[PDB]
């Protein structure tokens, strides 16, 4: 996915595209990724190598 | 005969003047990793290079 991180009422702080780190290999419908028992994943990154 | 009572000279003492120069402060720059991206294929190739008649 291509996100956005946004302040206020429409000032874009970041547009970030999902890296390696943070690639689905399957996205199943009806399901979520990663499940539902385990903890959301982390983005922090902006570079390509995420440095 | 009159005391001379001594009130003294000297006023305080050099040590803060010592103290003012005395300043050490904050030293030296950041070097060497700065960030460090890279990508690009000079290292290794790879093309057929075969041979035939």
């Amino acid at each position: 996915p291509t996100t956005s991180l946004v302040l206020g009422k429409n000032q874009t702080l970041a547009t970030i595209k999902a890296k390696e780190n943070q690639l689905s290999q399957i996205l199943a419908p009806n399901n979520y990724y990663p499940s539902k028992n385990l903890a959301p994943i982390a983005l922090n990154a902006q570079d390509d190598f995420s440095s | 005969v009159k005391k001379e009572a001594a009130e003294k000279l000297l006023e305080k003492v050099p040590s803060d003047v010592l103290e003012m120069y005395k300043a050490i402060g904050g030293k030296i720059y950041i070097v060497d990793g700065d960030i460090t991206k890279h990508i690009s294929l000079e290292a290794l190739s790879e093309d057929k290079k075969k041979i035939k008649d």
